[PDB]
């Protein structure tokens, strides 16, 4: 839990190079660097674009205690996907009114725990989960999960009708509608369809006699400004007219990749090399912080380009990270830089990866510092854990 | 429609072997009740996915169980059968 200061004369280059310098003789392990200042900048960007929507960060993207701490400090909510996650979040001191579980497939022990912890807002996408919801937690607040027109997930309109009917029979309170619109999608009209489906529920549940006050729009954000700008350019004209401020509407979002993906940088070491075109082996790979390849460009540390393939330390056939790259001749002991290493790169240390986890380094700028200080955040009690220098 | 899926239980840990090709509809409910039954009567402490390496929907199922909550397990684990021609995902309980 330590973040170093940075002035205009200093850059990420010198902290990277220094960590490289000290790691070269010591542990020789990889290193992670995360910019919280860009997270705060993205919160200010969010408030700039649309402030009437409360973001609920998906923990599966990054579950490091630091990020969760500063996000709880920002007032940003939490989207949960596991009970250990809910345990850590509740242990931190987060209010249950700003907690949501997201996993598409719930278990009985998990929902008993959710009931015991006092969290009532949860989503659902089938009749079985609704059945167990009614079976174990009669006072749960239900968000209906719908499908999108983009292997499959969500609930059809007819089955949504059946869901609200059964929920009415099972005396459970439905409060809103849930969906997800991927970051990759650029087809605007699609969103309309989704929203139309929500309107359907707004009618049907409205006809059955239940109170609606919350809309979840998902977490499909890349992180760049123009993306969110187009997002508002499509959503804002339609949203203010169907649910204006004062209609009792509380809009919710669940950003995950958005805040951290391009916020993190990974420094890696080379351990092997083979000449066939060349093939090179690192000390890490897909079996660790590179799961995101299943669903972004390397740069050379040192000061003639050849095509080559990347392999990890597992040496097995599945450990391909990049199919083809261009790089100058290198040897064992050199360093490699990877940008955009925030999306699903953090996992827990165990036998799965030989009890090996990269170090945790954090960066913060003076500008972002005065930007948090004037907001009255740095003075509250919930951050007694912080240590900055 | 009735759907047959090959699934094998051993050592208090459940292993699911998925056949090649796409899934039939209502499969969400299928693995749902699969997990419900995995907890209620047979009381599994861990659920596991295994499937053939060489397919065009590897990433699809990987991301599928990824969203479902499963995590990647490297071949060579004591609880994993020694078979290098299969990909493996895992979801652990409490």
């Amino acid at each position: 839990y330590s973040v170093g200061l940075l002035d205009e004369g200093t850059d990420l280059g010198n902290v990277i190079d220094n960590y490289v310098y000290e790691h070269t003789l010591t542990g020789k392990n990889a290193f992670f660097v995360g910019d919280l200042g860009k997270i705060v900048k993205k919160h200010s960007q969010w408030q700039n674009v649309v402030a009437q929507i409360k973001p609920f960060y998906t923990v599966k993207c990054n579950s490091a205690p630091a990020v969760l701490e500063i996000l709880a400090a920002l007032g940003t909510g939490f989207a949960c996907s596991s009970k250990n996650e809910m345990a850590l979040v509740q242990e931190l001191g987060v209010p249950p009114e700003n907690i949501i579980y997201i996993s598409p497939c719930k278990q009985v022990s998990q929902i008993k725990y959710a009931a015991k912890v006092g969290v009532n807002i949860l989503t659902c996408d089938n009749e079985i989960e609704l059945k167990k919801i009614a079976r174990n937690h009669p006072n749960a607040k239900v968000l209906l999960h719908i499908a999108t027109e983009d292997m499959k997930f969500g609930t059809t309109l007819k089955n949504c009708r059946h869901l609200l009917e059964c929920a009415k029979e099972l005396d459970v309170q439905i409060i809103g509608v849930k969906f997800h619109v991927s970051s990759a999608c650029k087809e605007s009209q699609v969103y309309v369809h989704a929203l139309s489906d929500a309107r359907c529920v707004f009618d049907m549940a409205g006809e059955i006699g239940f109170t609606m006050n919350m809309l979840d729009i998902g977490g499909g954000f890349t992180g760049t400004e123009f993306q969110l700008e187009e997002v508002n350019h499509v959503i804002s004209p339609l949203l203010d007219i169907y649910f204006p401020e004062g209609s009792g509407v509380k809009i919710i979002s669940e950003p995950g990749s958005y805040y951290v993906s391009s916020a993190f940088t990974l420094a890696v070491n080379i351990i092997a090399k083979k000449v066939v075109a060349f093939m090179y082996y690192m000390n890490d790979g897909v079996y660790g912080s590179f799961a995101s390849k299943l669903s972004t460009i390397p740069e050379v540390h040192k000061k003639p380009l050849f095509t080559s393939s990347l392999w990890g330390p597992s040496c097995d056939e599945l450990d391909q990270i990049v199919e083809s790259c261009l790089l100058p001749e290198l040897n064992v002991g050199d360093w490699l830089i990877f940008d955009n290493m925030g999306a699903d790169s953090f996992h827990e240390p165990s036998a799965f990866n030989d009890f090996q986890r990269p170090a945790i380094y954090y960066m913060m700028s003076f500008s972002d510092w005065y930007e948090m200080q004037d907001a009255g955040i740095t003075s509250d009690s919930m951050m007694k854990n912080f240590f900055f220098v | 429609k009735r759907i047959n899926w090959r699934t094998v239980l051993s050592g208090g840990s459940l292993y699911i072997e998925i056949p090649g090709g796409a899934l039939p509809e209502g499969s969400k409910d299928s693995f749902a009740v699969l997990l419900e039954f995995a907890e209620e009567q047979l009381r599994a402490d861990h659920v596991f996915i295994c499937f053939h390496k060489n397919r065009e929907d590897r990433a699809a199922l990987l991301r599928t169980f990824s969203f479902l909550g499963f995590e990647i397990v490297r071949p060579g684990h004591p609880l994993v059968p020694k078979r290098p021609d299969a990909c493996f995902m895992a979801y652990t309980f409490e």
